Order: C-alpha cells, then structure tokens, then sequence
RNA sequence: CGAUGUUGGAUCAGGACACCCAAAUGGUGCAACCGCUAUUAAAGGUUCGUUUGUUCAACGAUUAAAGUCCUACGUGAUCUGAG
RNA sequence: GCCUAACGAGCCUGGUGAUAGCUGGUUGUCCGAGAAAGAAUUUUAGUUCAACCUUAAAAAUACCCCAAAAACCCUAAAUUCCAAUGUAUUUUUAAGAGAUAGUCUAAAAAGGUACAGCUUUUUAGAAACGGAUACAACCUUGACUAGAGAGUAAAAUCUUAAUACUACCAUAGUAGGCCUAAAAGCAGCCAUCAAUUGAGAAAGCGUUAAAGCUCAACAAAUUCACCAACAUAAUCCCAAAAACUAAU
RNA sequence: GAUUACCCCUUCUACCUUUUGCAUAAUGGUUUAACCAGAAAAAAUCUAACAAAGAGAACUUUAGCUAGAUACCCCGAAACCAG
C-alpha cells in the first residue's frame, strides 16, 4: 500500500530505518576503547631526540641479508644422476 | 593526548614512569577504509586479527599508531618475573590481561 | 545554552569524538562539521543538539 | 546525489544517524 | 606560505596609498 | 498462545525434532474471558478477503 | 560464552587459549611411556619462544 | 528495437473518495421556498440525440444526478480502422 | 509498372573462403598473479602511445616520513618535500597482451527546479555464502580442505502522539479643549490634570451622535496555569504477539 | 542437509551470451547420436653444438653463430564486375 519510491537505501527519499538501542551500546564500548588507546600513546618512554639512530645497525643488517638473498637467484646445479636415472624406466628382471 | 590526573588511576597507568613496551592487537577490518591505513596496519605486523604483537613506546611507532588507534586494542606489557633469559625462552606465556609469565606449567 | 553544555553528564560529544577523529567518523562527516560542532546540518539548525 | 544544503531535510548517513544518537543531551538527574 | 609563521612578511600594499591611476574616461578632479 | 506455541512444537522435549511428529495437546478453557492489553479490543482489526 | 568473565579472571576469552585442557598430551599409552607430541602443541611452542 | 501493436468508440467493467444524486448533521448576511459553505458515509445509480474520426466543446430534450480520476491515459490471442 | 510466384532493376555460374570497427559461437582437469580509461585521432561501437599489470632478469633503495622550507590584499579540510623509525618494497633491463562504453555511497564544487536512481570533474570506499525481512554500491569481514568443537563482530519492533480558567464590582468635575452636520472615554488634533479608601479625559465592544455591555482600580479572596493542536488514491490490511522473575 | 521413513522439515532468485547492473518479463537452446572453430618463428626467452669465430658454399660476427622448442579462429550480409 505504501512504497519507498525507486530503490530503499539510495537517492532523495530513503527508508525511514531507526537507530537501535543495541546500536547505541556498540558505539559506546568501541568508543571506551579507544579512548583508553589514546592514553597509552600520551607519554612515551622515551623522547624524540633520545631515539635518532638508536636501532641503525640491526635496519642495515636487515636490509643487507635482503639484497644477499636476492642476489643469490641463480638456476639450480645439474647432476649425472638426473640424466643417468632415467634408464631405470626399462629396468628388468632379467 | 595530554591525559587528565584522573585517567591514570582508571585505567592503571604510572603517573610517573611510562611503560616500556607496547602489546598490539588489530579488532576492526582494514577494508572500507582508506589506503593509507591499510599500508600502516601492513607495516606494523597486524596483518592477522586478535593475534598480539609487541611494539616499542619510542614516538616514532607512536606516530603510525595514532593514524590507526580506531582500529586496534593497546595495552601494556606487564613482566612479574622480569625480561626472560636464555634459560627460559621456551616456557614463555602470554596472558589474556597483559603479562607475560616466563615459567608456564612447571613439572 | 553555555549552562546545558557544561553540565552535561553524557561523556561523549560531538565536538570530542570528530576533532579526535575517534572511530574513523572522519569519513562520514564534512570538513565543515569540525567548526559546527554537529549543531548545524545544511542549513538547518537545532539549538538543542549540545 | 544532492547539493551539500537542500530544502527536506537531507537524510543522513547511517552511521551518523549513530554519531547523533549516542551524543546526545543528557540533563541531571 | 600560508601555515608558516613568515606568512604575510612581504606585504606592502598597505604601506602606500592605493594611488588611482588618471584613467582616460575616468579623468576627474574629485574632490 | 506464547506458552501453548511451545507446547503444540514439542519445543519443550529435549528429544524435540522438526522431522520426528513430537507434539502435544493443548487444551484452553475460558476463552470468552480474554483481558486484551491497553484500547486494543477496539484497535487491533481482523481482515479477510 | 561468558568470555569477558573469563578475560575478568585472567583465564583466555576462548577456552582453548592456552588452557590446561589444551596444553596436557591427551592421550598416552596404557603401560605408560609418553605419547609423541601433537603437532599443534610444538607449532604453539614455537611462536611462543 | 532476434518487436512492450499506437487515438477514439462497441462489449465487460475492477477500484479509490478529493461525493454529482440518494441518507444524517453543524454554520449563515438561514423566517418559509430556492441557495451558499463545512463535517460524516463508496452498498447502489450516474440518460437519449444533431455536427466533428474525435476525447474535449457548443446546442436540442430530459433526469433524483448526467461526479472527478486510476486501472499498459483498463480492455484489438474479443470486435471496429473513420483518424 | 511488367520482363516465370521477392524487380528503385531478372535469374544462374564464375571472380568468391568478396569484405564487414557490427551480432552470434569458440570443445579436458588443477594451480599462481591479476587491470575501470590520461593524450591524439571523418575519432569517441575502433585503434596506436603513456600509466597500471603479467613472465624473466639485474641492481639498490622504496613506503611511512620530525624540525626546517614553498606570494604577493582576505582565506578551511589539508598537499608537496625530508632524517629517524616501522617494514620489505622499489627501480632498471628484456619480452608482452588486455583495458581505453562505470554504478552508487560520504566529502569539496558546477549546470538544473538549493528536481531526479540526473549530468560534468577532483579525493576516498565498495561490489558476503553474515547483517539492513527481500536487496550489485551502506555496515561486520586476511575468501584453503576435513570435524556431529569453541570465542566473538555488524546487527532484530523508532520516539512523542500534550493546551479548562470560573469571583466581585463600577460613582466626580466633564459634551476636557479643538474638531465636525452631530465627535458625550471611544474619526482626527491637542492635552492627559482632577473628587472619593477606591476607578485610565480610556483597554475592547457598541451608537448617526448618545445610551448601554465589558476590562483595568475598590473590597473580597488566594491549588496550578510561558508554550507546545495540521486531510486523502486507486487488486487485499499486513509476521503473529507482548508495558517487569533479575541483561555490559 | 539428512532421516528408522519416498514425500512432509530446514536451506538455496536455472544455465550461457551481453552489460555499470540480468531469476529477470533481455538473447539462444525440445531432447539424443555424428560432425563443426588458433595457423605463420623477424626480434626475443629456455636447452644444446662449436667458439673469436659459427654454418654441409653464397651470410652473420667488438661473445657471437648454427640447430631445436615456444605464435596470431569459425559462421553471416545488402552489394560490385564479367560471361
Ligand atoms: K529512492
Ligand atoms: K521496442
Ligand atoms: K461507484
Ligand atoms: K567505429
Ligand atoms: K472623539
Ligand atoms: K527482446
Ligand atoms: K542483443
Ligand atoms: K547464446
Ligand atoms: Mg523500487
Ligand atoms: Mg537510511
Ligand atoms: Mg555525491
Ligand atoms: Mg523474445
Ligand atoms: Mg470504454
Ligand atoms: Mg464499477
Ligand atoms: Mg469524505
Ligand atoms: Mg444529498
Ligand atoms: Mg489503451
Ligand atoms: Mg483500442
Ligand atoms: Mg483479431
Ligand atoms: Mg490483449
Ligand atoms: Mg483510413
Ligand atoms: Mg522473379
Ligand atoms: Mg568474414
Ligand atoms: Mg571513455
Ligand atoms: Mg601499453
Ligand atoms: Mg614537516
Ligand atoms: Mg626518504
Ligand atoms: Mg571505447
Ligand atoms: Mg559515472
Ligand atoms: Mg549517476
Ligand atoms: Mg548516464
Ligand atoms: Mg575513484
Ligand atoms: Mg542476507
Ligand atoms: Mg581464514
Ligand atoms: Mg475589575
Ligand atoms: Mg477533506
Ligand atoms: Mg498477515
Ligand atoms: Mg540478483
Ligand atoms: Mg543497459
Ligand atoms: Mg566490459
Ligand atoms: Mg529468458
Ligand atoms: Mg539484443
Ligand atoms: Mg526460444
Ligand atoms: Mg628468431
Ligand atoms: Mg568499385
Ligand atoms: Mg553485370
């Protein structure tokens, strides 16, 4: 009897659809989350100059067995046995 | 981020000495939300959800975490028994509520 | 309306929650919501939103 | 889609329809 | 630039008059 | 009905099941003295066509 | 559920993190020698250490 | 657009009420009669002719009244083809 | 018009496998990665470049990025650039095709009716087998296989439907001056004093003008009294129903 | 999915093509058997021979030359010309 004009959830006229009250309680316990996030990010342990470089070695290692890594990309050796194994296809019992 | 004198005794903190370090733990999804904050939740290794990973407290990790703290659950990382040593590194456990016991289920 | 918003026993406000940019609700709202303060929506304006 | 000020009272998004509803006025009791 | 506290330290166009130029057609002693 | 709903199912019987015929009878006695809430004895209608 | 309760107590949200019912072997021979590890529980060792 | 056949009439009508008539009622610059206006009610009813392909409109006669509108501006696997 | 049942120009064979940016079709299993449009074009129904991407290879730096730094009249959200740090990405070389017909939501604007599921650009998001009863675009979500295990996320009926105001009581100068045919508190102008404990040269109605009614002031007496009311559509209304046994 | 039990119960908007988006009331198929649609080696990558030289003449050569392997569909017009 009564229409939601063109498509419910898009364009000028939507559907009327209400807040809950289960909605509102989501809202609040993300929101007491977060707040207690943006306390333990207030004071940090140590300040912005004590910190210039004072992990610079473990950065340039981790960087260097990246690069030895990748450089080692080479096709894999080629043995006898792999060319030689294929005989073993017309193996007999005599 | 200037905390109130209150905010201290709700939530534990120590009005004089910071925590050392940082557990992290990703709740939200990273998807309906910019690109941005996804790179930041890629190079923090929260990658997985619910899995806990420790961080520094220094400001430069400060500064990523502030971009994305909607997304993620913080909480500070308590040692009853101190830093584990060599002895011990196989018997570490991590609780539910933030520390960590070096000696788990002894004999 | 300076009485009503300093008494207010609700902890959480507009003004808190999008200036903090708390729950990523910066993608929702206007740049122009920062100043409103949610009082203002086109250019309707309810003078009981605190 | 519509102009940012309109004349019926544009219907918003859902989640704000939230952000409204959970900082609301509550007076003292 | 605008956010930077130096902004503006360039400004003159308020020191001197703004000096109406004697526009052809415009050319009045308005006084 | 929301007490004799359950009844009628077998919801009540921890050996309930839809596909098994599980289900018991109800009887109602005085149902010419139903006390309908608020003004509804005269808001709520009954429609047929 | 009841898994703030839990969290309230400082057990895990889920009962099988790190619990007592997952960490013990749950089977060992009748006579008595112990069984090999599962293979979940050295996974769980590892990334842990 | 590897087809949703297009005006008007003929037949059959389904529905809404913002009612033309029929029923009840308030107000009036309502004495009565004839009127104007507002509320409530949709079970039934809402004519026959001259000109135009006409819907519309004009005119003759009458009726308690000759209502407004929707229905693929209903209805061509039922008809008509004047336009 | 007609020339053997199709003539805006016959039929048959050959050229003929005519040629189509246009439509339709394109045949086993499994696995890895995976793109929505910038520029010219008888060009926008298509192509050729750039970006992005795939396969292989080489090399060293890529993203995040603090302070400093980027215009002169006024000017928001914020960008550019850059060490640390967090993290493994990026560039170059050699081969390449597809795509180049876009939809909505939030945000900044423009045309329009501050109309469209409308149209033109820029930034961001999405295209669940769960949730919003149904649902491309909104919300929850790191898409493997098996189990008759477990914890959680989005989320299920939305508010008010509001307005009683009732006693008692009226007499002086004086038709105040002016004005007008007549202006007696009551067209207008002007003044606004004054008897009585108490009552305005008048707040409203009324009269052609008067008369008359009522409201302020006496006394009497004392619940409270700002404001908040808004019609209807066409096949048949539309889960059924419920104000309290304990809910972060 | 199951189930002692075929249904009864619960859960699921046919398939291709074409599109921003098709259960769509957009296209095609009654069903069965047989038949019917990816083709080329200039530059390149992989493997091998021989190497300042290679190739069973004619050519290419500042690590190159010779050989192998890896590649680019089907159906359809109205028409045009000659006999
Ligand atoms: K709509
Ligand atoms: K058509
Ligand atoms: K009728
Ligand atoms: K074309
Ligand atoms: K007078
Ligand atoms: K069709
Ligand atoms: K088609
Ligand atoms: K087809
Ligand atoms: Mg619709
Ligand atoms: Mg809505
Ligand atoms: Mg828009
Ligand atoms: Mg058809
Ligand atoms: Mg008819
Ligand atoms: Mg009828
Ligand atoms: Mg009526
Ligand atoms: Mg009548
Ligand atoms: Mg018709
Ligand atoms: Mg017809
Ligand atoms: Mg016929
Ligand atoms: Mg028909
Ligand atoms: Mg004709
Ligand atoms: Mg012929
Ligand atoms: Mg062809
Ligand atoms: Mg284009
Ligand atoms: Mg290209
Ligand atoms: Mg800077
Ligand atoms: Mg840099
Ligand atoms: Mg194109
Ligand atoms: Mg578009
Ligand atoms: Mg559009
Ligand atoms: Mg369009
Ligand atoms: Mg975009
Ligand atoms: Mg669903
Ligand atoms: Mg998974
Ligand atoms: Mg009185
Ligand atoms: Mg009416
Ligand atoms: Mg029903
Ligand atoms: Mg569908
Ligand atoms: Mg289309
Ligand atoms: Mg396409
Ligand atoms: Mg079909
Ligand atoms: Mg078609
Ligand atoms: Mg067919
Ligand atoms: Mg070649
Ligand atoms: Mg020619
Ligand atoms: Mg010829």
């Amino acid at each position: 009897r009564n229409r939601i004009p063109g498509r419910q959830w898009i364009g000028k006229h939507r559907r009327p659809r209400p807040v809950s009250a289960q909605a509102k309680q989501n809202m609040i316990r993300r929101l007491e989350t977060e707040a207690e996030n943006q306390y333990w990010l207030s004071r940090p342990f140590l300040t912005a100059e004590q910190e210039r470089g004072h992990a610079a070695v473990r950065r340039a290692a981790a960087f260097q067995a990246l690069k030895a890594a990748q450089a080692a990309r080479f096709p894999a050796h080629r043995r006898l046995e792999e060319q030689l194994g294929h005989l073993l296809v017309t193996r007999k019992w005599s | 981020f200037q905390p109130s004198p209150e905010d201290h005794e709700k939530y534990g903190g120590d009005p004089q000495y910071p925590h050392k370090l940082h557990i992290v733990t990703r709740i939200k999804s990273t998807k309906r939300r910019p690109y941005w904050e996804k790179d930041i939740i890629k190079m923090l290794g929260l990658e997985k959800a619910h899995t806990p990973q420790v961080h520094k407290n220094i400001p430069s990790v400060n500064a990523k975490l502030k971009v994305v703290k909607h997304l993620i659950r913080i909480k500070p990382l308590k040692l009853p028994q101190g830093l584990p040593t060599e002895e011990d590194m196989a018997n570490t456990c991590l609780k539910s509520n933030g520390e960590l016991v070096v000696r788990w289920l002894l004999n | 309306q300076e009485e009503r918003e300093r008494n207010n026993q609700n902890p959480w406000t507009f003004e808190r929650i999008a200036t903090a940019n708390m729950l990523g609700i910066r993608k929702v709202l206007s740049p122009y919501d920062l100043t409103h303060k949610g009082r203002y929506w086109g250019k309707f304006y309810t003078p009981e939103r605190v | 889609g519509s102009k940012a000020v309109t004349r019926h009272r544009r219907v918003m998004h859902f989640e704000r329809q939230k952000l409204m509803a959970v900082t609301e006025y509550i007076p003292p009791k | 630039y605008r956010s930077k506290p130096t902004h503006g330290i360039g400004r003159y166009k308020h020191l001197v008059k703004a000096q109406e130029p004697k526009k052809k057609k415009g050319k009045v002693e308005v006084r | 009905a929301a007490m004799a709903s359950v009844k009628l199912q077998g919801l009540h019987k921890p050996v309930y099941h839809q596909l098994s015929d599980c289900g018991d009878h109800v009887v109602i006695m005085n149902t010419r003295h139903i006390a309908f809430s608020g003004n509804k004895w005269e808001q709520k209608v009954y429609s047929s066509h | 559920a009841g898994s703030q309760w839990r969290l309230q107590q400082g057990f895990a949200a889920n009962p099988s993190g790190y619990g007592p019912l997952t960490e013990l072997p749950d089977w060992s021979y009748a006579d008595g020698r112990p069984a090999p590890p599962m293979k979940g529980q050295l996974r769980r060792k590892a990334q842990r250490e």
